[PDB]
């Protein structure tokens, strides 16, 4: 489940299609992709 | 991959080699030390009194390997020499070790 | 590593995307120092701390 | 059947939990250094190696938590008697296991409107022998204002100061050269006392001092020296050559121990010890 | 941004002491015996203390 959230408000809209980039609570046209759940590892070095 | 430290490969830990030039001499190679070990040993085998030659360097100093070079005289040979700076280096090692016990326990 | 992915358009009807990679470093043998007075010169060897030469308390 | 053996001596003035002063006398100064850099560089502790991150909403990212995680010091007493992971064959490493590996768990979700800090004290390991070290609040990791979160679990290992500066016991660990101190009182009574006043005000530290009641000059507390040429260029400036003189008092050693707190300061002196005599066994030749 | 856990040089833990710095600093004290009073003497653990730049706070605001 690929969703964006609007960097303006943060409405999370779900885009699958590339019709525009584009709010529907704001009309602005800046979104941001949504970091889903997943586990990362690292060196504490 | 930082595992490469004290784990030496399939060589020895310690390989002898007798040199040709000079009689009574030889040349320890001692793979993962580094002045900790070399130090107190080249110190130890110059309180020897049948040691004429004792010194330690590293071929490279990012390498973590040395060598130990001794020249003895006749009375005795580089192996008894450092075999007898190892075993006097323990037993003063267990000498130091009971005396801070001992101060330890007496301070509480 | 991404850090972000963002997503933007135009007026005039254009689509644009920039994704962000992070990176983390600690200074290998060949980066470029200067002091505050022109100095610059080049890393050229990393030192274990109990080689480094020391003072009377530790320094 | 030869013998050619040292016999240090030690005498303790100052011991307490993470603290330890003390003068060590007849052995050579390569014994002092071989003490000093394997307290520094090979007496094991245990520190945090892996961290897998689940939630991180906060406003530093996860190598900077990573990294900090890395430092906090833990309770380390069992380091000598579990083996490092590349030795051990009853595990994957991967998870909480005896002998190679204790496992950390950390969860945190601000909800007043008040900044909340995330400490080491939010760390709970599944092993009640292995905890952060007590010293306050604990050492900050991060802060979270309203409706960020941290998330994550952390396996601890063992390994030494050589491999990274996180596993090192030592905050500090130092000697310096004990003294000795003549003065040729018979070129000491060639000056009056205001220029003994400015030789005395040359030293840096308070080796020397004036007492007037005898109208002269003492050496008192003589290990304040640190080993410029300052008093000694000072003389050799007025031209009273020969009025001082300082020579190192060969094999007389005063050690100062302090450690991260992981290991008491007699068990850092004891493990280094322990290593030493475990090194020199395993170099030995077997003819 | 936050303070660093341990001294650069020595390694001595000083991430537990921020906030008694700025409590004694906020009582009147010079910052020489403000890290007088916190049990800092050599001169590396004292200049981490006194050159740290504390951007957290701005950092928590703007998002
Ligand atoms: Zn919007
Ligand atoms: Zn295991
Ligand atoms: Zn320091």
């Amino acid at each position: 489940p690929v969703t964006y959230v609007c960097g303006d408000c943060g409405q999370e809209n779900t885009l699958k299609s590339g019709d525009v980039i584009q709010c529907r609570e704001c009309g602005y046209r800046i979104l941001y992709k949504k970091r889903t759940r997943r586990v990362v590892q690292y060196e504490a070095r | 991959r930082y595992e490469r430290f004290v784990v030496p490969e399939g060589t020895k830990k310690v390989s002898y080699e007798r040199d040709t030039k000079i009689i009574n001499a030889a040349s320890f190679t001692i793979e993962r030390e580094d002045h900790t070990i070399g130090n107190i040993v080249r110190m130890q085998l110059h309180r020897d009194e049948n040691v004429l030659f004792a010194g330690y360097q590293l071929p490279h100093p990012l390498k973590y390997k040395i060598i130990v070079r001794i020249h003895t005289t006749s009375q005795s040979s580089p192996m008894q020499a450092y075999n007898q700076a190892i075993n006097d280096l323990d037993k003063e090692l267990d000498f130091l070790k009971s005396q801070f016990e001992a101060e330890v326990a007496k301070f509480s | 590593i991404v850090q972000k992915v963002v997503l933007s358009s135009n007026d005039d009807g254009k689509n644009y995307a920039t994704v962000s990679l992070r990176q983390v470093r600690s200074p290998c043998l060949g980066d470029k120092f200067s002091s505050m007075h022109g100095q610059k010169g080049v890393l050229g060897y990393i030192e274990e701390q109990e080689n480094f030469a020391f003072t009377n308390q530790g320094i | 059947g030869a013998t050619y053996q040292r016999f240090p001596k030690v005498k303790i003035r100052e011991l307490k939990d993470d603290y330890a002063k003390f003068e060590l006398r007849d052995t050579d100064v390569s014994m002092a250094n071989a003490l000093r850099r394997v307290m520094i560089s090979e007496v094991p502790t245990v520190a945090i190696d892996l961290v897998e991150i689940e939630v991180n909403s906060s406003v530093l990212n996860d190598e900077f938590i990573a990294h900090r995680l890395g430092l906090i010091p833990l309770t380390s007493e069992r380091a000598m008697s579990m083996r490092f992971s590349r030795d051990c064959d009853a595990c994957d490493g991967d998870g909480q296991c005896e002998f190679c590996s204790v496992e950390f768990r950390l969860s945190a979700k601000c909800v007043t409107d008040q900044t909340l800090d995330v400490t080491s004290k939010d760390l709970y390991s599944a092993d009640p022998t292995v905890t952060p070290v007590d010293f306050q609040r604990g050492i900050i990791i991060v802060k979270l204002r309203r409706g960020q979160e941290l998330k994550l679990r952390a396996i601890a290992r063992k390994g030494i100061g050589k491999d990274h500066a996180k596993w090192s016991p030592a905050a500090t660990v130092t000697f310096m050269y004990e003294p000795d101190i003549i003065i040729n009182e018979d070129m000491m009574d060639t000056l009056t006392d205001d220029e003994k006043i400015d030789l005395i005000e040359s030293s840096p530290t308070k080796v020397f001092d004036f007492d007037a009641v005898t109208r002269q000059v003492v050496v008192v507390d003589p290990e304040a020296y640190t080993y410029d040429e300052e008093v000694i260029k000072k003389a050799e400036a007025m031209g009273k050559q020969g009025l001082i003189e300082i020579r190192p008092k060969d094999d007389s050693f005063i050690f100062t121990v302090e450690s991260t707190g992981a290991v008491k300061a007699s068990q850092l002196v004891l493990n280094a010890i322990d290593l030493l005599k475990q090194k020199l066994d395993a170099v030995r030749l077997s003819d | 941004m936050i303070i660093p856990v341990r001294c650069f040089t020595c390694g001595k833990v000083i991430g537990n002491k921020w906030d008694t710095y700025l409590d004694l600093l906020q009582a009147d004290y010079t910052e020489g015996d403000a890290l007088d009073a916190i049990g800092l003497v050599r001169y590396c653990c004292r200049r981490m203390l006194m050159t740290h730049v504390d951007l957290i706070e701005k950092l928590l605001n703007y998002n």
